[PDB]
RNA sequence: UACAA
RNA sequence: GGAGGUGACACAUGAUAUA
RNA sequence: AAACUUGAGUGCAGAAGAGGAAAGUGGAAUUCCAUGUGUAGCGGUGAAAUGCGCAGAGAUAUGGAGGAACACCAGUGGCGAAGGCGACUUUCUGGUCUGUAACUGACGCUGAUGUGCGAAAGCGUGGGGAUCAAACAGGAUUAGAUACCCUGGUAGUCCACGCCGUAAACGAUGAGUGCUAAGUGUUAGGGGGCCCCUUAGUGCUGCAGCUAACGCAUUAAGCACUCCGCCUGGGGAGU
């Protein structure tokens, strides 16, 4: 059955992106609605949507490309896994591509990138590298 | 002129430009203001060649007959789009038209 | 609970007033044990499609039966194994 | 409906002229229609109502 | 294995409330009989295997049942497992 | 060709 | 035109590398 | 700790099926037996011969015995976890699919060890014995022919109850879950106006992607997460 259902969503991102849909949808939860409002403010993905429904919620995501329609993302892992956990400190988060792309955290300051941890000095739960 | 090949054969990227299908003949107006023999094989990847052909067609008979004979377009677009305007029904590719014109 | 479409042949060269003797006992046999008969029948003299005991024709008949039990049933198929009037039978749930 | 095996006109019509049971490719018979043929024309040569091989 | 007449009064006696048909006490009593029914049929039908996987079906959904109904309220659990002939 | 027989 | 199902007398042998 | 209904189960309403076990009924054919007619070969092969036949064969007609298997239907059709399952009838019984949204409220997935099922051959006990047929015999062929071909023929092939536990047991593709162009057949349903939509199977073609290539491609060999099994040059050796 459904084991990860955070690398479900940068799953259905990433074949969504393969064929350049505008738009996908999939049930909500409260992470995945706070991951995606960062890869909008980091500027990989133009909109969100929260739709209610009876049973847990719908997230709408419209994705970005640009001139020529090359793709804005590149590509998504996830990194903490089920079967294997993640996690790191401030002093040893890693950057993604050299810093042009990110990395999602989970710290005990919520869900943000990796070079907002370093300058909070906050560590945690490596979830996902987006570039 | 908005006509297209039946449904059980039509393109899916052909879509947004359209029993049978009907091209979008609203579409295809604004489009058409941004944009007989056999096609040889090398006609413009071949110039160094076909030339030398369109050169000895200008300077017998048997070969000139069919020489101005000649000097369904997949043969064209390739030696066109390796190279890097049309009319493009339902069936034909439109992403490697430049400028596709969504018309019967 | 279920209905049953019981038929039989009887063989052709039987006297006639020998018939009813065995269609009134073999539909007899149809309603013991809470087996009320829905209905009976007699088809007529019928061309066998082919020879059955190296014989032509029969007497067709038709007994439906509602019973829940099937015994019945069972004990008209029993006896009419080893009955040589009868020449070929057939059970068949309805519904 | 539900065809019945004393029906034996309505069951001639799909044998052949050796008693053959006809293919439904041949008589445009549906597949659902073509199992209950099959059924009632074998209880029917069962009780002699149609033969076997003519 | 069962008729729908003998199922529903299984059902009725089980119910934890009215218009109940879907907890583990009102599942767990009628895959009880028909694990029985089964078991009548398999003492004179000892070579029919199809049939007796899918009574081990039923064995392992009961017992996935009891378990559930254990591990959330065992005061449910033991009245139920005296009400029928189960043991655990 | 150098061998083997 | 291309696939998948279906069906359909006798004749032995020739060393190693290098070729 | 408390809620929830989407996952998973239940209820209700429909439907399809060679799913399984047991017991009955039937038609064709093979073999054998008897009887009637009837006479010189029948059978078999590349060609033959062995073999059967004048003591009456083979052929033909009728009848009987017996075992085994179920033409047509029959279809990349159906069912089953797989092995497998095909005349019809009854009895007992397993599972799946569709619709609905009564109900329960995460009760799920996978699964070492374990426990079961498991083609055919084979083994034990006892039955049965038509056909076919290892071994074997004879006849051919051949330089030879422990073969291929022919005439026979035992185990076995069949049944019951035990055992065996293996196959190219194969889609040579572990299970679960989700996501990702289309076109076109077919099986079982549902909804709406023969067509359109929609479930679940089963096929073909074909993008993106993947691949060493062949190819795979919503029934993935694509994109992902979970669990299990397995691999680490060939031979020796599955010894
Ligand atoms: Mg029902
Ligand atoms: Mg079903
Ligand atoms: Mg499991
Ligand atoms: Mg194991
Ligand atoms: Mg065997
Ligand atoms: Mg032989
Ligand atoms: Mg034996
Ligand atoms: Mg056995
Ligand atoms: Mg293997
Ligand atoms: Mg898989
Ligand atoms: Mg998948
Ligand atoms: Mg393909
Ligand atoms: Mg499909």
């Amino acid at each position: 059955t459904m084991t990860d259902p955070i690398a479900d969503m940068l799953t259905r991102v990433r074949n969504a992106n393969m064929v350049r849909h505008e738009k996908l949808e999939l049930p909500a939860s409260n992470i995945k609605k706070e991951i995606a409002e960062i890869l909008k403010s980091e500027g990989f993905i133009k909109n969100v949507e929260y739709v209610e429904d009876d049973k847990q919620g719908v997230l709408r995501l419209f994705l970005k490309y640009g001139q020529n329609d090359e793709r804005v993302i590149t590509g998504l892992k996830r990194i903490s896994k089920p079967g294997l956990r993640v996690y790191a400190k401030a002093s040893e988060m890693p950057k993604v591509l050299n810093g042009l792309g990110i990395a999602l955290v989970s710290t005990s300051e919520g869900v943000i990138t990796d070079k907002e941890a370093r300058k909070r000095n906050v560590g945690g739960e490596i979830i996902a590298y987006v570039w | 002129v908005h006509f297209g090949h039946q449904t059980r054969r039509w393109n899916p990227k052909m879509k947004k430009y359209i029993g049978i299908y009907i091209i979008d003949l609203q579409k295809t107006v604004k489009k058409v203001d941004e944009a007989n023999q056999r096609w040889l094989g090398g006609l413009l990847t071949n110039y160094k060649t076909i030339s030398k052909r369109i050169k000895r067609i200008s300077e017998l008979k048997k070969e000139y007959d069919r020489l101005i004979k000649f000097l369904k377009e997949r043969n064209a677009i390739a030696e066109a789009r390796k190279l890097n305007v049309g009319i493009v029904d339902t069936n034909c590719d439109p992403d490697e038209i430049d400028y596709v014109i969504p018309a019967n | 609970m279920r209905t049953y479409e019981v038929m039989y042949i009887v063989r052709p060269n039987i006297e006639e007033d020998a018939k009813k003797a065995l269609v009134e006992r073999f539909n007899g046999i149809l309603a013991t044990e809470g087996a009320e008969v829905l209905e009976a029948k007699d088809w007529g003299k019928r061309r066998l499609a082919y020879e059955i005991n190296d014989f032509k024709d029969g007497f067709y008949n038709i007994v439906r039966v509602k019973s829940d039990n099937n015994k019945a049933t069972d004990e008209f198929q029993r006896l009419a194994k080893i009955s040589d009037d009868i020449i070929r039978y057939m059970v068949i749930r309805e519904d | 409906t539900h065809i019945d095996y004393k029906d034996t006109e309505l069951l001639k019509r799909f044998i052949s002229e050796r008693g053959k049971i006809l293919p439904r490719r041949v008589t445009g018979t549906s597949a659902k229609y073509q199992r209950m043929l099959t059924t009632a024309i074998k209880r029917s040569r069962h009780m002699a109502l149609l033969p076997y091989v003519k | 294995a069962i008729s729908q007449e003998r199922k529903n009064e299984i059902i009725k006696e089980y119910r934890v409330h009215e218009t109940d048909t879907g907890s583990p006490e009102v599942q767990i009593a009628v895959l009880t009989a028909e694990i029985n029914a089964v078991n009548e049929h398999l003492r004179t039908h000892k070579k029919d295997h199809h049939s007796r996987r899918g009574l081990l079906k039923m064995v392992g959904r009961r017992r996935h049942l009891l378990n559930y109904l254990r591990s959330k309220d065992i005061q449910r659990y033991r009245e139920l497992i005296k009400s029928l002939g189960i043991r655990r």
